Order: C-alpha cells, then structure tokens, then sequence
RNA sequence: UAACCGCUGAAAGCAUCUAAGCGGGAAGCCCGCCCCAAGAUGAGGCCUCCCACGGCGUCAAGCCGGUAAGGACCCGGGAA
RNA sequence: CUCGAUGUCGGCUCGUCGCAUCCUGGGGCUGAAGAAGGUCCCAAGGGUUGGGCUGUUCGCCCAUUAAAGCGGCACGCGAG
RNA sequence: AGUGAGGGCGCGAGCGAUAACGUCCGCGUCCGAGCGCGGGAACAACCGAGACCGCCAGCUAAGGCCCCCAAGUCUGGGCUAAGUGGUAAAGGAUGUGGCGCCGCGAAGACAGCCAGGAGGUUGGCUUAGAAGCAGCCAUCCUUUAAAGAGUGCGUAAUAGC
C-alpha cells in the first residue's frame, strides 16, 4: 500500500519501470507513498539508452495493493505497484506508458494527460 | 437539546450519491422523572428514565420517588442541567431532527490491564539485540537526585477499560419516528446494545 | 528601538520620557524609539 | 498665584455632590473628578480650585482639577464635536444612521456604531468627522476610527485628525 | 494583559499615554471544551421511603427484634 | 561527603523543567513600496521528520520541512 | 602521660587570578577536648554566656516586643514608597526628597499668547543657487518691534515656515 524506501514500478520514459523513493511529498511527516500521491525517488532499475538516467525525480502514485477505497465506496486493488515519473511542474515524464483508468487517479486530477494517456486493457 | 438512549449497534448506510456508515440509537422516550426547579436545585434541570425492567422487582422508594409526579415502571434514569422540559414526557419522534449536528457519549467498553504496551501508545520496547524482555516492556521512571526518586503521574499499566466517556460532534443523519431510532454515523462511543446519551453543543464558528 | 541601557537622547531635541520606571525616550523620528526599561 | 483660575459662565449646573463634581450644561452631566483635598468654589462668575499645599501631588492635582473640570464646564456649555477629516482615493464614507460606512480594506464591511455624544458628520465625505460631548471619550472614539486604517507615511490613504502634515518618505529608488 | 498603540491631564502658566481616571492589544492567563471529584470531616443539595423500631439504672450515643425501609449472604449470568 | 564501595561512554525506552524561542505569534524599525528579508522587547503553546557513514552525542551529506532550537536533571535514566 | 597530622574567624605578608568552605606562615580568638545555653529560622568555630545540683522565685546579654511566639500594632522628629525590605557591579537617566547655591529689569517674570518677523543685508568661490535655510572664512553699518557674522523644514537659485 505504501512505503518510504521503495522499489516501486513506473512505465513512463523510465530508465526501468523501477525506482526507489525516499518518501512522501505531502505534509512533512511522510510514511506513505500512498495511492494518488506525489513523492521522491531515484532509479533502481537499468535503462537501455533513454534520456532518463540513474537520477531522481518526484512524481505521482499509481496502483498499490492494500485497498484503493474510494469516496463512492468504489473499491479495488491491483497486484501491482507503480506511478508515473514527473518532470518539475508535475508534467509527466514520457510520451506514453503501459497501464489504465480509474477514479483515484484523474480524481487527484493534476495530470489529466496521464489521464487520457493510459487508457486501454493494461 | 438532549436524547436519552439505549445504544443499539453500528452498521453501514448510504446517503446522497455515496454510501458511508452510521449507528443505531434507540430510545423509547424518557420522562420528567425528577425536576430541579432551580429554587429546587438552582442547578436547574431535567432527570429522566427511558424504558422499564420488570415491576415485580422494585424498591418501595423507587415506587414512590416515581409516585412524585408519577410516570411509569422502569429503571433507566439520569440527569442533565440547563435543559427545559417543554413537555412532561419526551420521545424524539421529532425530539431529534435529522440533517442536524450533534454531540454525544456513553459507557466505555471495558479494556484490560496492559502496560506501556496498552494503556498508552508506543508499542513497548524493541526486540533482538536484546530479548531479556523480548520486543516490549515498561519505559523509565525518574532518577537520582533530580526529584530524587520516582515520578507521580505518567501513564501506567493495567485496568483501563472499565470507564466512561464521550465524543464531540457527530451527525444526526436520520430519524425513524416509529421505532424510536436514529442513525448517526458515530464512534459507537462505548459498547452497543447498552447505555448512551446525546446532547448538542457547538457555537463553533467553523 | 530598545536597549537595556545607553540612551543619551539624540534627534537633537529627543525627549526624555518618564513612563513606568520605563526610561523611554520619545521623539519625532522612529529612529529614536528609545525603550530602556 | 497660578494654576487654579476659571469662570463658570452660562449659570451652568455648577455643583459639588457625593465627592463627585457635577457639571451639567447642554446635557453633559459630566462627572469631573474631585480629589478630597483639591477643593473648589463657584460664586458670582468666578470658579476657583484650591491647593491644600503645593508639593508635587497637589500641584499636579491643581493643574488637573482646574483644567479638567474647566472642561466639565466649557463642555456643558456647548456640545463636544470632534473635527475630523477623512481623505484618500481609497475610502468611502456615509453615516448610514449609527455606524461607520468607511471603505479602504478592499472588503469594506465597516458597520460601526456611535457610542454616545457621538453623532456622525459626512458632509463631503472628504471632510468628515464626529461630534461627541465628553472631550476624553470623544478624542478617543475619534482615535478608534483614525487608528482603524489611517497610517501611510510614504503614500497617503487614511483618516486624519485635523490632518497633520503627514510626514512622508519615498518609495522605490528615485 | 506582555511588548507595543492611544484618550483626557496637570506637576515641567507650550509640550507628555501619565501618579490621576479611560480605552486598544497578543495562538499566553481564569472561563467556555471534555475526565476525575466532599475522606473538599467545610456541603452533602434534591427526590422517595421505614418507622421515630423495640427492650434495658436518666443521661437508655448500650442490648435484643424491630422494617426485606433495604440490603448482604449463596446461586446463576455479564465486552465489568 | 565517598575507596566496608557512587556503574564512567554511545544508545535505547518513558522523559521532566528551562529560555538567552527555532516554527510558532504580538510587535515598534529599516537603508520598510509589495513581496520578501533582515534589527531588538514581549510571550513557552503545541510543535520542534527519514536515512547515510561514523560504537562516536558533534559532525559532514541525501530528501524534504512551517520549523527541522541551546540546555538543565551525576553530561536523567542497570534495582528498566 | 597524651597528642608528633586538624579545621574555622579576624588582622598581617605568600601564593592563587589579589578566585574557592584553596593551600603557607604569623598575633589574637576560636572549635575541638568543655565549649553542652541565647542565639541569628533552623547552622562545630558570627554578637551575647560558662551550665556542681534545685525553684510551678526576680534583674539582665545579645538580640527582641502586629501575629504565628514572652514582650509598646511606644512617643518624637524625618526621608523612600519601588514593595528596596526580601543580596550585585559598569553604568544610565526634565526618580523622591535635601542642600549649600544660580534667573526675578513690578525699567511685573518663564511653557502657554498676538503680530512684525525690518531696509544695505543680494559674492567670496558657486552664481545651475545662497540673494541667512548648498562647501573654504567672513564677525561690519546704518536701522528699531532690536537689530540673528540669519540655530532650524529645503529645492533651482529663490520663494514660504
């Protein structure tokens, strides 16, 4: 569901759909890279070419596995942990990416692009 | 602004365009069992009862205390100040309107006797490089010539369940005038299928 | 302005004001707020 | 010799009562303080403050009872109106009845109320002030209003007593 | 009310917030918020109720029944 | 005083007071436009993060943060 | 026969930082070793005072007398009023009260007031401006409210206070 130190997944312009975040970008007292949140990290996994690198950005929270509990008592869980990498502003990293729909995301809102972008099966 | 009750159980419901969860308040309807007139108890107020547990069972005193303004045949009773009795019998079949905010409390389910572990926060000590106490145990208690001894009021092990308490604001959600019941989405303060009460205070400027 | 001390007035006509054992110099220039009580 | 001479014209209700001096004129039944030793008279047209000594306490007391009750009188004679001028591109003003129109906080609700001798005068409103009765409480309320926005040394847009020369300092660099 | 801002005013026959008297003012102080609490011998306040209980050397503040006025005991049950 | 006996570090866990207060606010001051800094007096209310390496508390460094204070109590804590 | 090492206080030199309930020596007292009573809150050595034993006797030290607790909430004359009492220096101040002193042209005072704030006062440099109120000094005259070689708000001098 969350974590501080983390081996997380992504799938943007990733070096590798994996980076380790330090912590949560929220109210100074992290403890939860939580669903639909924004946080900090560097790469863990490799990267053929790609302008990505073995650095560190911050970004926004996708999937989780341990209760995506929504306002409308909409409920879900994906046996997957990953978010999209950000470039400053938030403005996402890559041109596309491998994943899809569901409230929590769009709801957080700031990232419509991610929104229309990851649609279909997967 | 007060309701007397037999707290039922907590359960989930739906509102507007979304579900959320409530609780079951139930109260026949207490009545003017005793009044502190002010000249009577210048701490003026109303004391009432709200049900009835067997009559064959009942001390004379009770029988006549009732006699007083005479009412019925119960045992559930208690009091609250600064609350007029624009009646001489109360139910809530309106008494408590929904879509309103409330404050309320009740008996507090009865814990046990667990130290630094329970009672207080922070789950005990640590575990491994040390096991001659494995995982948790009691913090520290004072010192040499500081106060020169053992302190006097920091949290402490044991019995911390047989007590009572309340919750600040909560929502009145819904009113079922028939079976004198009300759904309120509440911290089920203390058990359920037992005793509670509600009162409303909050000149709270957001 | 203040200082647990000093104060020998200043603004050429800076006022020695007696207020609450409060050695407070009053003038016509903020520069002199002399609070030494 | 000097710190105690004043006449009580108008035949004002110039009298001393329960250890309090009662000065009654246009109505201002002003209560002018009476230190037990100060003492005073009002005969013919002459009203005098006496001095049961002349040391520090007393002498100041003299300057006072004299000046302040003198007040009691001049006051009871007219009605105490404080002349005041509101001025600033950023501000509005009208009596409204019994409050303080006022507007220069860019979220203008300024509904005030008139304490007592206080009558509101909007004849402008650039020129605009109040009338009171009680010289102390009047200068005061006036103040309350001034205070609530008035300041501005470097750029004006405030309320001003008579409106002192408002000393002003430059803004940026030029 | 803290610093800090003012009103009315002398002693310093012009002035000053300043002993005099009045006001402004801090997430802080008493309260308002919940939780204890007359073993606060300085309460108990109110309600109902058995009778002023019955025998003994007056000083009967001792005995026995007195009242199931009530409660305890044992039993049986309890998120206590 | 103590050698017929007082366990010294580092850390842990539970901490308790303190103000020369760090974040908090209240402020007069500015070389104060705004914003933002910086300059003192008032006030402890709550608050006063994770890791790295180093047995080191200090420290230097990563990432934030409103902020990530100094210190009293044998540099609190072995009858924990 | 016993101590053969002791400390404290005051004064006088060491030393030490002219620090320490430091340690060195000396004059004295001290305290132990009596120094058991008073006492100053209570405190081995700071002022009083030597206890052989009594008194339901009286005079006194020191130091005390509103009360807690014996003893005038004495009298008399002041001076502070901050609570100093109820630890502190450097140093700061129209604190408080006191000198022993200076201004009184009732040729009626000072803060408060009124009005004029006088004509050569007009470069000296700089004059873009000094024509007191821009920098290197000027130290004169007439003239009356008695006279500003102009103490001061200032820009372009100047003009106004």
């Amino acid at each position: 569901m969350i974590q501080p130190q983390t081996y997380l997944e992504v799938a943007d312009n990733t070096g590798a759909r994996k980076i380790m975040c330090i912590r949560v970008l929220k109210g100074s007292n992290a403890k939860y890279a939580t669903v639909g949140d924004v946080i900090v990290a560097s790469v863990k996994e490799a990267i053929p070419r790609g302008a990505v690198k073995e650095g560190d950005v911050v970004k926004a929270v996708v999937v989780r596995t341990k209760k995506e509990v929504k306002r409308p008592d909409g409920s879900a869980i994906r046996f997957d942990d990953n978010a999209a990498v950000i470039i400053n502003n938030q403005l996402e990293p890559r041109g596309t990416r491998v994943f899809g729909p569901v409230a929590r995301e769009l709801r957080e809102k700031g990232f419509m692009k991610i929104v229309s972008l990851a649609p279909e099966v997967l | 602004m007060k309701g007397i009750l037999g707290v039922k159980v907590g359960m989930t419901r739906i509102f507007r365009d979304d579900r959320a969860v409530p609780v079951t308040v139930i109260l026949a309807g207490p009545c003017p069992v005793v009044q502190r007139r002010t000249p009577e108890k210048d701490g003026y107020t109303a004391v009432q009862l709200g049900f009835l547990p067997q009559n064959p069972k009942r001390v004379n005193r009770p029988l006549k205390g009732h006699f007083a303004k005479a009412g019925v045949e119960p045992v559930r009773i208690l009091r609250e100040i600064r609350d007029f009795n624009p009646e001489g019998d109360t139910v809530t079949v309106e008494i408590f309107k929904p879509g309103e905010r409330v404050d309320v409390t009740g008996t507090s389910k009865g814990r046990g006797f667990a130290g630094v572990m329970k009672r207080w926060n922070f789950a005990g000590g640590p575990d491994s490089h040390g096991a001659h106490k494995i995982h948790r145990h009691p913090g520290s208690i004072g010192n040499r010539k500081t106060p020169g001894r053992v302190y006097k009021g920091k949290k402490m092990a044991g019995h911390y369940g047989a007590e009572r308490v309340t919750v600040m604001n909560l929502e009145v959600v819904d009113v079922i005038p028939e079976e004198n019941l009300l759904l309120v989405k509440g911290a089920v303060p203390g058990p359920n299928g037992g005793l509670v009460i509600v009162r409303e205070t909050k000149k709270a400027a957001k | 302005m203040k200082v647990r001390a000093s104060v020998k007035r200043i603004c050429d006509k800076c006022k020695v004001i007696r207020r609450h054992g409060r050695v407070y110099v009053i003038c016509e220039n903020p520069k002199h707020k002399q609070r030494q009580g | 010799i000097g710190r105690l001479p004043i006449p009580v014209p108008k035949g004002v209700s110039v009298e001393v009562a329960p250890g309090r001096v009662k000065v009654k004129g246009p109505k201002g039944e002003l209560e002018v303080p009476v230190s037990p030793e100060m003492r005073v008279v009002v005969e013919e047209g002459v009203v005098r403050v006496e001095r049961p000594s002349d040391e520090r306490r007393h002498k100041s007391l003299h300057g006072l009872t004299r000046t302040l009750i003198a007040n009691a009188v001049k006051g009871v004679s007219e009605g105490y109106s404080k002349e005041l001028l509101i001025k600033g591109i950023g501000y509005r003003a009208r009596l409204v009845g019994r409050a303080l129109e006022l507007t220069v906080g860019f979220s203008h609700p300024v509904v005030v109320e008139p304490p007592e001798g206080i009558t509101f005068e909007v004849p402008e409103p650039t020129r605009v002030r109040v009338s009171g009765i009680d010289k102390q409480k009047v200068g005061q309320v006036a103040a309350n209003i001034r205070a609530i926005r008035k300041p501005s040394a470097y750029h004006e847009k405030g309320i001003y007593y008579a409106g002192e020369p408002v000393r002003l300092k430059p803004g940026k660099a030029g």
